[PDB]
């Protein structure tokens, strides 16, 4: 409770029990103090001018945020190997977020040297948005996570906000959100910040692949009593029609009936690893998978969860659907694809359709003596009854969660960039540093101090998350696939540091691994 | 108030392609504005005479039915304060 | 309680209940050193030199102050759209002043460069004047209130108070208070201040328009049993006299009998927003409406609560009747008419007359056979039995109370300049940094130190207030005029921060918006 | 509870008790179908136009209502008597109002001879507005109250209210009011509507006159021991000035020191009932005391309580300062002068100025060697400390109540026309007709029917008030004045039927009889 | 919409007075509209030559200072709609 004494021990831990583990994990951050302690309006007018679609228009608070919304953050490699594994599926059910050891310090660069003071006397302030008061930034994949690797450093991201415009501009009902209207908690360098959260009834993920193919869900030597138009005419010549039906069997499993068809699609452009089997125009944007929205398109990326590729062809990946992460020190721009990690999503190709190839064929007219039978291509299937789909994969590196948008419906909420979707996530925990003036005038000033202290902020923050765990009880008699570090010799090892001691994550981690016939 | 006038940005400078692929595109909606473009206006330049012309409006231009020639085509975009601001853009087409 | 623990958190919630408001509001503070801890007499003499009228004698003290008395120290300008658009009134009930996280900073400039140490062992006294045995400087609509937005910091105002003179020269009665002659409280950086206060029994604040004039009280189908003189003369002869009593009716309202009649007025000079409708001279001083005081003229400012203006004419305003504020980073000398704001208090035209017109007609001669009825104008009329009026808005920049003065007696002393007249206001919270002698010589020196080591203070203070609120409950049909933010696009979002982060109240905010009928 | 069982008695008597009298009045009113039963705005752009003065808006209801707010609606002349020769004082304690005896009848006017017939499924509806929730028309001095005489039918007044208004239009705040949004009775032939109201705190009536003068209290042989300014100037030389001090005593009563002033004014015109006394022009309204809002000007009639006329001039009466009546039949536009009654308020001349009056002189500049001691009019006076004035008299024929309207502020709230001023009188008893439609066509048809059956409705109304009294204990020895009926033959019974049948009220009989000292 | 014109009433047509008591008055306000009167205008026609003119906007006409002879004025009124009516008033001042 003093200066002199530690305001919570590092726990790093990952204990795993009998139907449940618990991840602990503990980093050290760094707040600076952003905005210089203002609030400012952001619009593409302020970044330099931005198209209609990336028209924007908000609010950069100078309040910075702890965003634990990566896989990562919580699980080591081998902790993921052991979950991936051994599971057929985990939900996180409570957290507890820890922060403490706060110690602010206070900057002076009088004489061109910086000299970094301890100020004692100064608060840092941190509030939980617990009830779901303002802008829901989390979840929207954003960088700013604690680190993969527990020994590191990081620095808390601003928070910001965006609300409604017309292009750069504020339409009316376009909201701002004073966050020191909030009531905050204002903690010395003795002092320490501690909540607990329980998680919604969310499903468990389905941390498992299909054995079973949905088409192919039947008995190979058994025909079905129901029968199928064979044949529509009964020989090549001119006025030969008939209607001659047969038994569909094993012989023909293409045709026989089923009670259960693909998920819906939405089509994207299959565009090849190999870039000499690419087209030679810039086809980026023009041919991708759009939805528009208020008249501003805006990328799918990655949209409904669709196999990315047919068995035999891992160059094909579509143009937006799957989940690219970025390598070890690589840049933000215009980067080579091989500094880039293209998650494949081929383990539900069982039973979501593939991603660069259209739903289906459709009848598109009625055919008689005088029209032939013309049917039409499926690009894109909204929801059908009996449809059966699966879910994108979480990822290592993906994120855990989203908030459901407080809507009058949804349809399967589930983020269409992995995790669990709750109506109530994990709150946003938003910290800052409280501003201290250097010196007042001597005579009233009715104007807002301007000058500040130049300070910022350090400490550890720990956050344990609890995540039940569905156990795999099948009688598959072959092994299976399971992920496995490759026993062959290196530079370094890989989800290790190298020379330098910088961590690398090589490769994105599924959870598909364990098979689960449908 | 003291905006900015726009900026067309036609993601395709030179565009080429051959003569049994005509339909070609040429990407217009990558150009900027401090607020917001209202009009995105496609007018062509050198291009030889053919069954049509083009004045479309769309952002993205999507082109048909091309002959062999050279063609030029001009993005005149328009601010919501009434700034315009035009880039040329070009498209050969071979034989 | 110690050095490294806050004594404090920040609380700026503000929750709405069944029938009360508890606005609770934090800030930081910066108090500098005043007067260099020096008392020092004020006069105009001191200032360059003043007229008559704006003669004055006083005394300056090191003491800072806290003043908390205007409307947004503690409502966000949502919470006030809450509070008029659904309360016929309200009024605070009671409060509860902290001050808090203290921390007491020591500046060497010794060098040519400042540097802003931490005096851990040196205090900070402040205390509460709740005997109001001190002057009452707060509801003299003063600036250094807590600031409308909670993000930035004020610096706290000095704390002088003016007494009688005869020109500069103090007469024998004028005191002088030595603010060291009351009991403080010495606050260390680990100490907290907090008192609470409860309001007195004053009315609720108007917070409706009223629906219905006070001229139109009537039943405008039924005429009334009582006559009125119509006639003088049935014709236009020479020696034609009569007395001719018709009843007044609907087809007559103006003459018919009423019980109740407008409040009272003091005349002020009609200056009009068009600069070409106004007269070429000064007449800004010499039109004005003043009361004299012991031989020197004071300005009304705004005096009575009157009709800014008749239906239809907007631009025309009381050359002194109504609270002008200033627009966000407007001068103190000789700004613009677009650069004010100047609040209209048109809606209280129902029962109040207008500002700039007379009260009314009387008569001033007996008429008879030689002397024609001689009528005059009442440019300014006092109280009268019967009288109704209604008191002048709060807005959400203006006063909240005002301690009304120790005299023999008082007529409705609600402040002339809108809010809550109490005999014991808020207690005023006198706050300073307590002195610290730099060397005292090694040698006995009678003389009291001057040399002090150069510090300020800075920290926390939260202040929150309990409202009472006073429901609507109203048969009308249509629905009421209530206080909207207008949807369409704009630059900034109104009362938000801009792009430099200087946040602005861009309009004065009344109370009467809903109707309340007569 | 039956057709055939009356559902209440006649109960019209007066019990006096040892300190309150419990007047009962029972009526039969009719009740028509108003506007056809629709509800329908009225303006003077309906009536024709009128002038800005006489300018309105507002709403004509379907609904009648009851008013017996006029004092010989309860009170007989004998018993106004009773209670004016015997009591100093009277205020009303409650009521209790009785809707009894209800026959709603439907006219057919089809072969051009009218029938009325017994519609015994019919229904009235009726409620009293009990929360004021509705414009209160009542205390507006209209007709259709309960006739003074018990044995005649009146019938019920229609209920429309007036609005804000900018001209004939209607401004955005001027309320509608439906009064079938409230919840009403719905009576039957065989059901009643009674309710009970208790009165609010309202002081005493001064049911006296004052038989001592407000300059005149004193003892008129003892001189006071205060001295005035009797002698400027000790001769008629040139440079002669002294300041010479007498004791003011009884030998001049008119300097001496008081500790009150008589009561504020407000100057009428002062016409003449001998027509050849008075100016020869129009001075009806030119030249009338009025009082502006929002602009357009009304009459005062009658403004605050002041003396009618000096003593000996009995002719002379306030333009409209007082009461004017109408004897029985007479018309509504311009009648004689003795076709009205003009009622005196000269009882009051003690404490209050003459009407007709300026309120007095005062000083208007600083005299010296070279200016004389010029000193002004004072045509109106508002209220000073010290004043005390007495209230407008009721009458047999006057209001009895009003309602205070709902403002901020009000000084001394009795009405202007006399009576009791309540912030919650007697609520409105509202009464109609239940619409019964005639025929609705086979086939549906949207539009609201438009063809009802032509029905009105009759019964008994019995309304019961409670005064408390405040009897007379004066040593007074010589008789004091009383109201007798003259004895002396005429050819009718005053306040009594004539041969005709119509019962008329001769005079206006006030309060003011018993007289009791300052 | 489709407002009436208003109508000007002034209330004393023939205005007699004699030379002692000069201080006249003439009413307009009583001039009625289907709305309101947004200007009441008085202008002389028959006023012989004096120290002024009159062109008084009050409603309620005030006079002063009047010389013998015979004086005709007109009173204009103003719709809020913009309508306008224009009557006459008549006083004759004795020697």
């Amino acid at each position: 409770d003093g200066v002199g004494s530690s305001s919570g021990n590092w726990h790093c831990d990952s204990q795993w029990l009998g139907d449940r583990v618990i991840t602990t994990s503990t980093r050290t951050w760094a707040l600076p103090t952003y905005n210089n302690h203002l609030y400012k309006q952001i619009s593409n007018s302020t970044s330099g001018g931005s198209s209609n679609d990336n028209a924007y228009f908000g609010y950069s608070t100078p309040w910075g945020y702890f965003d634990f919304n990566r896989f990562h953050c919580h699980f080591s490699p081998r902790d993921w190997q052991r979950l991936i594994n051994n599971n057929w599926g985990f939900r996180p059910k409570r957290l507890n977020f820890k922060l403490f050891n706060i110690q602010v310090k206070e900057v002076t660069d009088n004489n061109g040297v910086k000299t970094i003071a301890n100020n004692l006397t100064s608060t840092v302030q941190v509030f939980t948005d617990s009830d779901y008061q303002l802008p829901y930034v989390l979840g929207s994949a954003h960088e700013g996570c604690l680190p993969p690797f527990p020994a590191d450093v990081f620095m808390i991201p601003q928070y910001g906000y965006l609300t409604l415009n017309d292009g750069s501009q504020a339409v009316g009902r376009s909201s701002f959100y004073c966050l020191e209207y909030f009531p905050s908690q204002m903690l010395r360098t003795g002092n320490n910040f501690q909540f607990s959260y329980e998680f919604e009834n969310v499903p468990f993920h389905s941390s498992y692949a299909h054995s079973q193919s949905l088409d192919r869900l039947m008995n190979p030597l058994i025909d079905q009593y129901l029968y199928y138009l064979s044949k529509t005419i009964n020989g090549s010549g001119q006025n030969q029609q008939t209607l001659k039906f047969s038994v569909a069997g094993p012989s023909n499993m293409a045709v026989q009936g089923r009670n259960y068809i693909p998920g819906p699609s939405y089509r994207q452009q299959r565009v090849s690893t190999t870039v000499t089997q690419n087209n030679n125009s810039e086809f980026a944007w023009p041919g991708a998978s759009s939805w528009a929205l208020n008249g501003r398109n805006s990328l799918m990326n990655p949209g409904p969860a669709m196999a990315s590729h047919k068995e035999g062809e891992d160059r094909f990946f579509p143009l937006s659907g799957s989940l690219i992460f970025g390598k070890q020190g690589t840049g933000r721009d215009n980067v080579d694809a091989d500094k880039v990690m293209i998650t494949n999503e081929e383990e539900i190709k069982t039973t979501n359709p593939v991603a660069t190839e259209s739903y289906g064929q459709v009848a598109t007219n009625h055919q008689s003596a005088q029209a032939q039978a013309q049917t039409g291509w499926v690009q894109n299937q909204g929801i059908l009854p009996g449809m059966v789909w699966q879910d994108r994969d979480v990822y290592l590196q993906g994120p855990i969660w989203a908030k459901i948008p407080h809507t009058d419906g949804n349809f399967h909420p589930s983020p269409l960039m992995g995790g669990f979707g709750m109506k109530h996530p994990p709150p946003q925990i938003l910290i800052k540093n409280t501003p201290v003036p250097a010196d007042p005038p001597t005579a009233f000033n009715k104007d807002k101090l301007n000058s500040f202290i130049t300070q910022y902020s350090t400490g550890q923050v720990s956050v344990e998350i609890e995540w039940e765990l569905q156990k795999e009880n099948s009688k598959r008699w072959n092994p299976e696939i399971q992920y496995t570090s490759n026993y062959y010799k290196s530079n370094n090892v890989e989800f290790a540091v190298n020379t330098e001691g910088v961590y690398s994550e090589p490769r994105p981690i599924g959870t598909r691994y364990l098979t689960r016939n449908l | 108030r003291k905006n900015r006038p726009p900026i067309a940005i036609v993601s395709p400078q030179f565009q080429e392609i051959s003569l049994p692929t005509t339909s070609t595109v040429i990407d217009g909606s990558q150009s900027t504005d401090d607020d917001k473009i209202v009009q995105y206006h496609w007018e062509e330049l050198k291009g030889p005479l053919r069954e049509e012309k083009i004045s479309e409006d769309t952002a993205i231009l999507k082109l048909s039915k091309l002959v062999p020639g050279n063609y030029t085509f001009s993005l005149t975009v328009v601010d919501s304060d009434g700034a315009t601001n035009s880039t040329t853009a070009n498209l050969t087409v071979n034989k």
